[PDB]
RNA sequence: ACACAUGCUACAAUGGCCGGUACAAAGGGCUGCGAUGCCGUGAGGUGGAGCGAAUCCUUUCAAAGCCGGUCUCAGUUCGGAUCGGGGUCUGCAACUCGACCCCGUGAAGUCGGAGUCGCUAGUAAUCGCAGAUCAGCAACGCUGCGGUGAAUACGUUCCCG
């Protein structure tokens, strides 16, 4: 690494909404970062819901009734 | 008062005040404010400093703070875009999402009535 | 608000049909609605003015009228 | 800490998992991440000389390094360019600076990829190297939403010593890289 | 997607939002207007005192304006077209095809150039009305039609008859 052409570095605590906490290095000088996703893949549930959201023939029938 | 970055009305029912956001509907705002305790009768001008803090803290549990919904929806769409589900390529090329009209109507999604 | 048009012309026919418990095509100019569950199990003849397209029936199908499936025109792109 | 959390968990969990799944019959033959490079793309050049500096600043505070700019290797007529003009930036990360970047990515940025629904596992080259493109910009919590002026997306790729594509696929699966089939 | 027309909605501080709030001028009702109250956020629904009527019904019956809270001069909280969906309405029939409230997406338009047009006394604007024509609604254009209330005036030289 060079002398000072890069930003500073300091410990960083990343706290999530559900209560989870991570510790890692970053560039934020505040030392604490609030995030909206914990160590759990909400992507999984989002995909599980939107794979069901699909469907056009079932919708046409569900509307048809006859 | 001010919020985390979204502008809200002053004397409109809390439901419509929070629904004015592009990503929150009327029923969504109602069911979100009910859990926090902000009845739909009280207005946005008579709120307390803690009523905004509790609202922000709750809209992170089930739903997402304004900036968080902004960092949800667009790349939600972008992921389901090709090679994802057919709805992706339906939304990309500006095509009826649920099979709306194409020529005679549905000009809202197709664009303005250009003077051609 | 599940009380829309009753479509008596088709209600009487499906009644006389379920009185015998058969599954046949109801030949009638019924292109109005099939809201009531009494229409389930039986088949009808859509009258959009030009022709008819048969379809199968079941129980989980509730929510539209009888003619709003495919318009009087056809969508093919080219 | 001495070693980042990502490397700490990798060196044992992912190593033993990869070994038990594809026993290479010799140590040091297990695929291990070599380097992760982020390429900030441009091409509006010849019309604005400030967006390049803006994108450099964007790559800054996202990667703890000084992004290096690439110059046009050849002038093009259709696309207005010129030999020697700065077109595009990149940042290469390796070691602890790569592990921290990757862990922060998988933990915030991917979740910050707006409502991340998954990624296509077909984005793999012939030698087990992954690549994925961030569309608009700033999928991290380091650049302010108000400071963000215009979308300047980029690409991020990870290169490892994987002989085949299945090796890199399994490595990323063991890692926090969710895939969708 | 248009050349055009008696020509709504609007373009905002002489404007908007909601909770509350007074007067009157003043048509019609036998296969119809339709109240206290219960059902709804809304088109509406089971029901019906009253009614050939200065009564009851459009409720004891609106608003501009009026005393309070606010936006602080902007494609916005004014503006509602279009759209997906709950649908309501009268109709055997609301799909190519009517009217309406509501959940959401939220467009031209920042008082419009050359030009053209109404108007001297309760006249043209700034808030209002509908019966029959319909079983059903385009009805915001019509046939009848209340209220508050100013501006100006050298003369027919000038365009038109
Ligand atoms: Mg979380
Ligand atoms: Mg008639």
């Amino acid at each position: 690494m060079k002398t000072g052409i890069h930003p500073e570095y300091v410990d960083t605590t990343v706290q999530c909404g559900c209560g989870h906490s991570f510790t890692t290095r970053s560039t934020k000088q505040s030392g604490t970062i609030v995030v909206e996703v914990c160590s759990q893949c909400h992507p999984f549930y989002t995909g599980k819901q939107k794979i069901l959201d699909s469907g056009g023939r079932v919708a046409r029938f569900e509307k048809r009734y006859g | 008062a001010r919020l985390v970055g979204v502008d809200l009305p002053r004397d409109k029912r809390m439901e419509i005040a929070l629904t004015y956001i592009y990503g929150i509907g009327r029923t969504r705002s109602n069911e979100i404010l009910a859990a926090t305790g902000i009845d739909k009768n009280m207005r946005t001008k008579d709120l307390t400093d803690d009523q905004v803090t509790v609202l922000r803290d709750y809209i992170e549990g089930n739903l997402k703070v304004e900036g968080d919904l902004r960092r949800e929806v667009q790349a939600d769409i972008r992921r389901k875009i090709e090679i994802g589900c057919y709805q992706g390529l339906r939304h990309r090329r500006g095509l009826p999402v649920r099979g709306q009209r194409t020529k005679t109507n549905a000009r809202t999604r197709k664009g303005p009535k250009r003077t051609i | 608000k599940k009380g829309p048009f009753v479509d008596d012309h088709l209600l009487k026919k499906v009644d006389v049909q379920n009185e015998k418990n058969t599954k046949q095509v109801i030949k009638t100019w019924s292109r109005r609605s099939t809201i009531i569950p009494d229409f389930i199990g039986h088949t009808f003849a859509v009258h959009d003015g030009r022709k008819h397209v048969p379809v199968f029936v079941t129980e989980a199908m509730v929510g539209h009228k009888l003619g709003e499936f495919a318009p009087t025109r056809t969508f093919k792109g080219h | 800490k001495a070693l980042p959390r990502l490397k700490q968990r990798y060196r044992e969990e992912i190593r033993e998992a990869l070994q038990q799944e594809f026993n290479y019959a010799n140590v040091m033959q297990i695929p291990g991440v070599v380097k992760v490079v982020v390429n900030m793309g441009v091409g509006d050049a010849a019309r604005d000389a400030k967006l390049i500096n803006g994108a450099i600043n964007d790559l800054a505070l996202i990667t703890g390094q000084k992004p290096e700019v690439r110059r046009a290797r050849k002038s093009i007529a259709q696309f207005k360019l010129r030999e020697g003009m700065p077109i595009g930036a990149r940042v290469t990360l390796r070691g602890d600076r790569m592990w921290e970047f990757l862990d922060r990515l998988i933990s915030i940025a991917l979740p910050r990829i707006r409502d991340f629904r998954g990624l296509s596992p077909k984005q793999f080259d012939g030698t087990g190297n992954y690549t994925f493109g961030l569309n608009e910009q700033s999928m991290f919590h380091e650049i302010d939403v108000d400071s963000i002026d215009r979308p300047r997306g980029m690409d991020i790729t990870v290169v490892t010593t994987a002989t085949n594509d299945a090796e890199g696929r399994a490595l990323l699966r063991a890692l926090g890289f969710p895939f969708k089939e």
